[PDB]
């Protein structure tokens, strides 16, 4: 509620504001102060979910996803402060502004208290993130990057304002998730398919399927700075959650034809894994990553019968830290050596020593150690998607074993000897390398502790 | 309505008005108080904060515009409404009174997974 | 010479006026008869050897645009023989009325003149003024509104915001760029008239703005695409901040108010429970964006500054009322549900 | 010389033409960087009347 | 000159600010003759306000106050440096043209202002049309190439276009075979050995393209000599008005032309000089290179980033 | 005008396949020469002979399609169930766009024909059929 | 001076937190429920609406 | 002796000084009208 | 950036702020 | 009755292609400013044989325009052949 938006909008003239240099730490310190408002009146209910007003609902919801968004951003000023040191102050008055002003919406968003809020604020992003890949860019393929990430994005996600304006004057009023107490069916026509697939097929081009994700490696191969958009770029995605809103219900009772949304994304999920492997660009590597075990949960949504929901929740937030981390390893180790290309750093782990064990635990949790979120987020997925039929064992079985061998190369990749032509290299991780680093994998593996509080209602 | 070209008539009399402090009020010429900021900013003033004649004198014209508009508009989804209710009062042949059902009655499909 | 051309300057609204304030068929000839009148003589201005070869390709395209309407409002005069202002009483009229008015807002078709005429009308100060043009026909319109064959003002139109949206995708000239995706916007405008007339005037206003506030700042001296990427590292950079928060806007993304037209008219062209028009239109407005994009590749992106060029004076042109439009052309959408019963 | 490209010929690729998208058919001509004066001037000399033995 | 509409229509000038008295003038000169021992001398007699030539600083010579800035900020080949003829260099020979060019028209465009707001005469040193002079010389001595020669013609016919020629335009008096001494026996220790070519090509090349405007409307005057020199001063002072009376102007086109109510041609040569950011505003760069004059983006395009400073220093508030 | 659709789209519907493609190689042959009027307007044709054999030859081209396309499913339409079916009027489509393809040669167009010209095929009987309107009044 | 810059925003909180409690006036129009949601007797409805 | 026009200087404060005059002129005159009409 | 400073994120002092203004 | 079928079929003197060609525009121009008496007598008629009594001024105000700027659109091509001595409306030079 408003004891969020004001503070944050608050945080905006916080900055310009200020002096030079004491700006960064002058919106860092501030910026991690909100996380207190944001537990705050937050983790109330639980049952006869939380609404505080007519057209915010904060997050009830068992959705919570909305303490994480406010984590990132003063990660990122820790994060991008690398070779944005090097242009102007007013312009580096800009990119934290802007960066501000994509945090305002996310918060908008996850509350909307209905349909018509989330959508105009579900393409309300694109223009904060559309500026922070063009401009500051380090290759020049960054000019096709700022295309594709349109039209696709927009592209179908206009035939939702016409679906969702055809629902608002059909049954009631849609002014209200809360109320869907009348709803009726969707039996079969030939419109309705398009109806439900109106609703749909706009949700999907975001986190991808195996089609249609011609965009997402476009973007993150060649994009800002730290990864400083990146790490934001990471949590947009899984951000399409609202797919849990509608499939609920608005058209629950078809499930006739979704069937091409499972077979075309569960045989991508053994593809696109395997196509990784051979890789010769490190952010590419880990780009491929977050296609695969994101696009599990499509296949989680789709079918009812929480168990899944349990376990489709903790995987929005499950990568949504590590495959938010590795992004800021690969980052670090290319500060000092100006290449992305994976070969080229190798005879590591004896110059930094101590980034070792940050390597490790980061490239363990896609292992998915059985005590972490990360499998008691996998499986609730197994345990009902087998209940649907039997053989689902297999596939998904076979990616528990690609992407073992995925994860180590990346590291042991790291373990030769090379001393070879390199007089770079010499920082030892100053402590902002391995503070940004941290801040992760502290309350990542916490919460298996108490873990009822990442969780659906089921 | 009736009383053609006239910006409003004398029936909006018997209406509120919409007095201040509406947040709407305070953004109109907000969104001028952001404007006036550009105003020097473009010819390199380069103050960011120039005279405050021209600083202000902005602030003074929406709200008062922005006022004085917001007191028809609400007027005229007023004169909707009238005339809609008016005519869904008479005809009662086109607006039923349906029937009262709970559940003892309705099947709905019945398709669970 | 400075007297007059504020009273020539001052009868073309008084062409204007006489359109909007009339019962009569007779004045709205005259009306905009005397526009193609006292339209010419300021694309003169410089007497060059292309306004003269321009406003000539002009004229006789809006002689006899003018010139089939007096047969067209002669023929109702046979039929019922009362003139006014109102349906046409016969079918002749108005098939002859709305497809040869289309004429002077050009449509889908009869546009092979407003690229003809906006490019290379030497004088760029404007030709703002052909934003009037715009506005003298749909104050007939608005008023004939309940006459039409209604299996036609859709045919120019869904044949217009297509055709004036591939024509620019092609285009480097900045006046040409304009002048298309200026066919584009009366796609939208006319593809609406016959439900609901009202959140037509909707788009017509939001675009009288928009169009408007990009030339003032088309004017320093900015005339080539390539002439724009001179621009960030010589004339202020607080300018390109500007030419990027319009030109997207003007396309439009929800955020911004550019987005506040198609917002609202999808609520009335659905509800009439035609859905399988508005895609159609409503996507191809997006191809209609590759234009702008593209456009705004060239500013941001510190394009080779021209050359060694010092620019160390200030400015003194008018920019008058530019330091307000774009917070009326951008920030509004936030604003009004009143442009429905506003207007009205 | 890092950051990113905004190099030599990406100007002259919208350089002023028709700027064929896939294929060139007819280019128009750079237009006049002035006000327009491509075309031709005509002046007659002058008329030759002799007046005569009259 | 007009201020706008309003300044216009209430009062202005026409032939109320030029009594015959206005006589706009300029001189010639070769390599080291006729600079400042003749023009300068003469402002009065007829109390003509005289204007300096040529030069990298002469807009830095505007705006101030005025105490010059370096040669990065306000860049050009820096005169003694060009005199290597570099016909291999970096380069360039030609840039230094630009900004000897872009002052060029700085100048003319400052005078045609001073007459309408005043009236006086003004006498030049080398206006834009005696200027090709150099370009034989530059151009048939090898050091500019091809496609910058034409470049700045490309320019030459665009930027010059309302301009009133000059009426009483002066030849300098010639020492024929010698400035190979003036230039020796006065110093300049960087104007130097260069050779017959940019020495004896010129001179051949003042008369038979100058020639044009010398027998353009503007009636001309002619010396070869030593120079004026106490014996032909009172001569162009008194009798070079007796030539710029009655047998004065021949087509005239300095008349402010026909538009001379104060109209169409009249105040719009006034209107156009005054903010003279649209002076030079065709000068500005064509689609992408020409090879030689060009600043890059970044590299070395930060030395915008150091004249970046506010760019208005003082204005204060409340006013 | 309008009605050729009219009896179109009434008597036949699945059955008596000769006159469905007798009716629709006229529409698809009608619009030949819609496009043939902009081609010598718009691009110049100076052949007094030379000019309208090519206008012909384009017109003629243009037409191929109509004509077998009401054949490619009638056929169909007659022998699997014998009424027509969303999935049984595609058929003409893509071996009917293959005619335009079979023209001028394939690779880049003749797939592309056979998709598009595939895909937008069945939406028109699925229109109707639904009860769709594209033009409509409240 | 006295550095407004700094924690005087976090007092946009409070001036925040206030305004959730500006429409609970407005809100109060259910002091009727079956579920205790009570409102029966006591003086605790009373306040808080 | 800092030099704006003194002239005009001061209108648009005294301008802006007759407008919310006469805005709530118009106000407090308006807002009895309500219950003066109701 | 090594003149044998220690240094954590930019310069000579808040840089020291700068620490505590993060791990505390 | 029959004379308004003629002049009707004089009223398509638009005949278009020779509404602005071939040159020699001058021969174009003048089917325009012979397009009245199609407008104008057919309207002379209407108006005429019902006795209107009050509109038959309009047939002189459909002149007293016809004239005035037909009149002026005559103006430019001078200034065409002007700077030619040949209209021919060939000259295209402004493209797109
Ligand atoms: C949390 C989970 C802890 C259990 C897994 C970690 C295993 C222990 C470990 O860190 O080995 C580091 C060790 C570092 O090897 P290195 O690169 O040769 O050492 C370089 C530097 O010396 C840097 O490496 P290091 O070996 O010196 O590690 C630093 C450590 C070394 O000093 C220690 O105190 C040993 C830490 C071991 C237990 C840590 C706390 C256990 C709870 O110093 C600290 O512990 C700092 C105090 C932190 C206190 C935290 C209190 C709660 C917050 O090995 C690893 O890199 C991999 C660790 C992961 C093991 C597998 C985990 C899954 C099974
Ligand atoms: C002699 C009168 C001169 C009239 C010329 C005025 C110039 C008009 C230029 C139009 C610019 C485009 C804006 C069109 C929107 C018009 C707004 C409007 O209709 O409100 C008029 C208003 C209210 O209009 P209204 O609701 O009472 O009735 C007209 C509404 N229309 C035209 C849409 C049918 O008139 C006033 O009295 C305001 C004072
Ligand atoms: C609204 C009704 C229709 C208005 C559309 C545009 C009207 C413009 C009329 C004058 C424009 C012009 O010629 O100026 C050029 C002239 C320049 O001409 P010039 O530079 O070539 O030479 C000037 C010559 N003298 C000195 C004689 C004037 O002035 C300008 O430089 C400023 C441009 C005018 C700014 C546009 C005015 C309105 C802009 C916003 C419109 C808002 C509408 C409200 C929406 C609801
Ligand atoms: C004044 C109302 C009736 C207007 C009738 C039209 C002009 C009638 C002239 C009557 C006799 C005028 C005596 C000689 C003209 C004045 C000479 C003079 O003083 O020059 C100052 C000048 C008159 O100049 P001028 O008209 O004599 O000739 C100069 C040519 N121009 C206009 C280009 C400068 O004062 C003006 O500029 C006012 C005229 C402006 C333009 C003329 C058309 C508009 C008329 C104003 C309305
Ligand atoms: C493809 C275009 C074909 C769409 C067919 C027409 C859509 C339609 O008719 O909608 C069906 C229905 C509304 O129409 P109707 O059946 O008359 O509703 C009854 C009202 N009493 O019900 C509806 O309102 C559905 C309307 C929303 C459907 C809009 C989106 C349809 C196509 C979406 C394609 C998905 C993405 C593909 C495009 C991306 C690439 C460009
Ligand atoms: C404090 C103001 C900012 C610090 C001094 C301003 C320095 C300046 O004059 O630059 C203006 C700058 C324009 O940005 P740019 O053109 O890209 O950079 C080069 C310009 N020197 O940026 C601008 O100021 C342009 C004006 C944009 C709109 C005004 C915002 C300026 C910020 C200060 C006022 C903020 C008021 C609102 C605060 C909450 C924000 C909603
Ligand atoms: C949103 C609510 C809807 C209602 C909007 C009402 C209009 C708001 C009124 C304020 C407009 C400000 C303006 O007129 O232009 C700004 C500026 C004049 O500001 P000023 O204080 O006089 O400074 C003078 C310094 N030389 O002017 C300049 O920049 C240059 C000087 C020109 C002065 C023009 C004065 C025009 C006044 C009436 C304008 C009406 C047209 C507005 C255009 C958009 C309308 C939608």
């Amino acid at each position: 509620m408003l004891k969020y938006i004001i503070p944050t909008i608050m945080l905006m003239p916080l900055t310009w504001l200020s002096k030079n240099n004491m700006i960064w730490v002058n919106s860092t310190a501030h910026s991690l102060l909100i996380s207190f408002t944001s537990l705050l009146l937050m983790n109330q209910f639980g049952d006869n979910s939380l609404n505080f007003s007519l057209l915010f609902f904060s997050d009830s919801l068992s959705t919570p996803l909305l303490i994480l968004t406010m984590w990132l951003l003063p990660l990122m000023l820790m994060a991008s402060q690398h070779h944005l040191s090097k242009e102007n102050l007013t312009r580096k008055k800009l990119f934290i502004t802007m960066l501000i002003s994509l945090q305002l919406f996310l918060i908008m968003t996850f509350t909307a208290m209905e349909l018509i809020l989330f959508y105009i604020l579900f393409e309300a992003t694109l223009v904060p993130t559309l500026i922070i890949i063009t401009r500051w860019g380090n290759q020049t393929e960054r000019l096709n990057a700022g295309l594709y990430f349109l039209f696709y994005t927009l592209a179908g996600s206009l035939p939702l304002l016409v679906a969702l304006i055809y629902i608002q004057n059909t049954v009631g009023s849609l002014n209200f998730l809360m109320l869907q107490y009348w709803v009726q069916p969707v039996h079969n026509s030939w419109s309705n398919v398009f109806m439900w697939l109106a609703c749909m097929m706009a949700f999907m081009v975001k986190m991808p399927l195996y089609g249609l994700h011609l965009w997402l490696p476009k973007a993150h191969v060649e994009a800002p700075i730290a990864g400083s958009m990146v790490l934001a770029a990471v949590l947009l995605k899984l951000g399409g959650y609202g797919m849990l809103r509608i499939t609920l219900i608005l058209n629950p009772m078809t499930d006739f034809m979704a069937y091409p949304f499972i077979m075309l994304s569960l045989w991508g999920m053994i593809m696109t894994s395997s196509i990784c492997l051979r890789q010769t660009d490190l952010k590419s590597l880990i780009a491929y990553s977050s296609v695969s075990h994101m696009a599990l949960v499509i296949v989680a949504i789709l079918i009812q019968t929480p168990w899944s929901y349990m376990g489709a929740t903790a995987l929005m937030i499950a990568h949504g830290l590590t495959s938010s981390m590795l992004f800021c390893l690969a980052n670090s180790n290319y500060e000092r050596i100006h290449s992305r290309t994976m070969i080229l750093a190798r005879g590591l782990q004896t110059l930094l020593p101590l980034m070792a064990t940050w390597w490790l635990l980061a490239s363990l949790t896609n292992l998915a150690l059985p005590p972490t979120i990360n499998l008691i987020g996998e499986l609730f997925v197994v345990m009902s998607t087998f209940s649907w039929s039997n053989i689902t064992i297999i596939l998904m079985g076979v990616n528990m074993v690609i992407t073992a061998l995925y994860s180590l190369y990346m590291l042991i990749m790291t373990q030769r000897g090379k001393y070879t032509y390199h007089i770079n290299n010499i920082s030892p991780s100053f402590t902002r390398e391995n503070a940004l680093m941290s801040l992760h994998i502290l309350p990542l593996l916490l919460l298996t502790l108490n873990p009822k509080i990442i969780l659906g209602p089921l | 309505g009736r009383a053609t070209f006239q910006f409003l008539p004398d029936e909006a009399r018997s209406l509120p008005p919409p007095k201040l402090t509406d947040p709407r009020l305070a953004f109109v010429g907000f969104l001028g108080y952001c404007s006036g900021l550009i105003d020097n900013a473009i010819r390199r003033r380069p103050v960011l904060l120039a005279g405050l004649h021209r600083q202000l004198l902005y602030i003074t014209s929406f709200v008062f515009v922005g006022y004085y508009l917001l007191k028809r508009q609400d007027y005229m989804y007023a004169v909707r409404d009238h005339d809609m209710f008016s005519y869904i009062k008479s005809h009662p042949e086109d607006f039923p009174e349906k029937d009262k059902k709970t559940y003892g009655e309705v099947f709905e499909e019945f398709h669970p997974v | 010479n400075p007297i007059i051309f504020i009273i020539i300057l001052l009868t073309i609204m008084l062409g204007t006026i006489i359109v909007m304030i009339s019962s009569h068929w007779l004045l709205v000839w005259i009306g905009f008869e005397m526009n193609m009148l006292a339209i010419i003589p300021i694309m003169m201005k410089n007497h060059n050897p292309r306004a003269t070869e321009a406003s000539t390709k002009y004229f006789l395209t809006q002689s006899t645009a003018s010139m089939l309407l007096m047969m067209a409002v002669i023929i109702n005069l046979m039929f019922s023989g009362q003139w006014t202002v109102m349906k046409l009483f016969n079918p002749m009229a108005s098939m002859l009325m709305t497809m040869a008015l289309a004429m002077k807002l050009g449509m889908a078709p009869f546009h092979f003149w407003v690229p003809e005429v906006t490019q290379g009308i030497p004088l760029s100060s404007g030709l703002i003024l052909l934003t009037w043009q715009k506005l003298a026909p749909m104050s007939v319109l608005y008023q004939i509104f309940p006459s039409i064959n209604l299996n036609l003002i859709l045919t120019l139109s869904v044949l217009s915001i297509l055709i004036g949206g591939w024509g620019g995708l092609n285009q480097t000239q900045l006046r040409k760029i304009m002048a298309y995706s200026s066919i584009a916007h009366m796609g939208w405008m006319t593809a609406v008239l016959p439900y609901n007339p009202t959140m037509t005037l909707l788009n017509l206003i939001i675009y009288i703005i928009m169009t408007s506030t990009m030339f003032t700042m088309f004017m320093a001296n900015s005339t080539t695409t390539t002439l724009s990427l001179s621009h960030t590292w010589n004339k202020t950079p607080i300018m390109t901040v500007l030419i990027l928060a319009t030109l997207l806007s003007m396309g439009g993304l929800p955020p911004l108010s550019g987005f506040m037209p198609k917002w609202m008219i999808i609520q009335e062209m659905t509800k009439n429970n035609s859905i399988i028009l508005p895609t159609f239109m409503a996507i191809t407005a997006l191809l209609n964006l590759y234009f702008y994009m593209r456009l705004t590749y060239s500013t941001t992106l510190t394009m080779f500054p021209s050359t060694n060029n010092m620019k160390m004076k200030w400015q003194f042109p008018l920019m008058k009322k530019m330091t307000f439009l774009p917070t009326m052309v951008v920030l509004s959408t936030m604003m009004l549900p009143l442009t429905p019963m506003l207007s009205v | 010389a890092r950051q990113w490209q905004p190099d030599v010929e990406w100007a002259e690729q919208y350089g002023g033409a028709v700027m064929y998208p896939t294929k060139e058919t007819a280019h128009w001509k750079p237009p006049p960087w002035n006000d327009v004066d491509p075309p031709k001037d005509t002046l007659v000399s002058n008329l030759t009347l002799n007046f005569g033995p009259q | 000159l007009q201020y706008g509409p309003l300044a216009y229509i209430l009062g202005e000038k026409a032939t109320k600010k030029m009594t015959e008295k206005s006589k706009l003038i300029t001189v010639d000169g070769n390599i080291c003759s006729g600079k400042s021992k003749l023009a300068k001398e003469i402002a009065e007699k007829l109390g003509l306000k005289h204007f300096p030539e040529a030069g990298i600083h002469y807009v830095d010579s505007t705006t101030g106050d005025g105490k010059p800035l370096p040669v990065q900020f306000s860049g050009n080949c820096s005169l003694e440096k060009f005199y290597d003829d570099p016909k291999s260099n970096d380069g360039n020979s030609y840039r230094l043209q630009a900004w000897l060019y872009a002052s060029r028209l700085l100048q003319y465009a400052d005078a045609l202002e001073h007459l309408l707001s005043t009236g006086q005469g003004v006498v030049l040193e080398r206006s834009i049309y005696s200027d090709f002079v150099f370009l034989e010389a530059m151009y048939r001595q090898g050091f500019i190439r091809k496609q910058c020669v034409d470049h700045y013609n490309q320019v030459k016919k665009v930027t010059i276009c309302e301009y009133l020629p000059p009426h009483v335009v002066v030849y300098v008096d010639v020492p024929v075979p010698e400035v190979q001494s003036r230039i020796q026996k006065k110093g300049n220790p960087h104007e130097m050995k260069i050779t017959s070519a940019y020495l004896q090509d010129i001179e051949n090349a003042y008369k038979g393209t100058f020639l044009p405007e010398m027998s353009e409307k503007c009636e001309v005057l002619q010396y070869s000599a030593w120079e004026a020199q106490d014996a032909e001063k009172v001569v162009e002072d008194i009798e070079y008005l007796k030539y710029d009376k009655g047998p004065w102007l021949d087509q005239n086109d300095r008349n402010l032309h026909k538009l001379r109510m104060l109209v169409q041609d009249k105040l719009e040569v006034l209107n156009y000089t005054s903010i003279p950011v649209f002076l030079p505003e065709v000068t500005v760069g064509a689609h992408q290179s020409d090879q030689v004059f060009q600043e890059f983006t970044e590299l070395p395009g930060r030395k915008y980033r150091a004249g970046y400073n506010e760019d208005v220093g003082d204005k204060w508030i409340w006013l | 005008a309008k009605t050729v659709l009219r009896q179109y789209w009434d008597i036949p519907e699945g059955t008596e396949c000769h006159r469905k493609t007798y009716a629709t190689t006229s529409i698809g042959g009608a619009a030949g020469l819609v496009v043939s009027a902009y081609s010598v307007a718009l691009k110049t044709p100076t052949s007094f002979l030379e000019g309208v054999a090519r206008t012909g030859r384009y017109t003629f081209t243009a037409a191929a399609i109509g004509a077998i396309f009401g054949l490619t499913s009638c056929i169909s339409a007659q022998v699997r169930e014998k009424p027509d079916d969303p999935l049984n009027y595609l058929i003409g489509g893509c071996a009917g766009g293959l005619i335009l393809g079979a023209r001028t040669r394939s690779y880049g167009i003749g797939a592309a024909a056979c998709a598009y010209m595939g895909l937008t095929a069945a939406l028109v009987k699925m229109g109707q059929l639904e009860g769709w309107q594209v033009f409509a009044e409240p | 001076r006295d550095h407004w810059v700094h924690v005087l925003v976090p007092m946009g909180f409070v001036f925040g937190y206030y305004l959730d409690r500006k429409n609970d006036e407005k809100l109060t129009a259910f002091r009727n429920k079956s579920l205790l949601y009570k409102r029966e007797l006591k003086p605790n409805e009373e306040v808080t609406w | 002796h800092g030099s704006p026009n003194w002239l005009k200087v001061g209108l648009t404060l005294g301008t802006s000084v007759f407008l919310w005059i006469y805005l709530i002129k118009q106000h407090n005159e308006d807002v009895l009208e309500y219950k003066r009409r109701n | 950036k090594n003149p044998d400073s220690h240094g954590y994120d930019k310069d000579p002092a808040v840089d020291i702020w700068n620490m505590r203004v993060v791990f505390f | 009755s029959m004379v308004y079928m003629n002049i009707m079929m004089a009223f398509t003197v638009s005949l278009v292609g020779l509404l602005m060609y071939r040159s020699h525009l001058m021969s174009s121009l003048l089917c325009l400013e012979g397009m009245m008496l199609s407008l104008f007598v057919m309207a002379a008629l209407t108006i005429l044989n019902s006795h209107f009594t009050l509109a038959s001024m309009m047939p002189i105000i459909l002149l007293v325009f016809a004239a005035c700027e037909a009149a002026l659109g005559l103006s430019l091509l001078v200034m065409v052949s002007n700077t030619y001595g040949t209209d021919y409306v060939q000259n295209l030079n402004l493209l797109q």
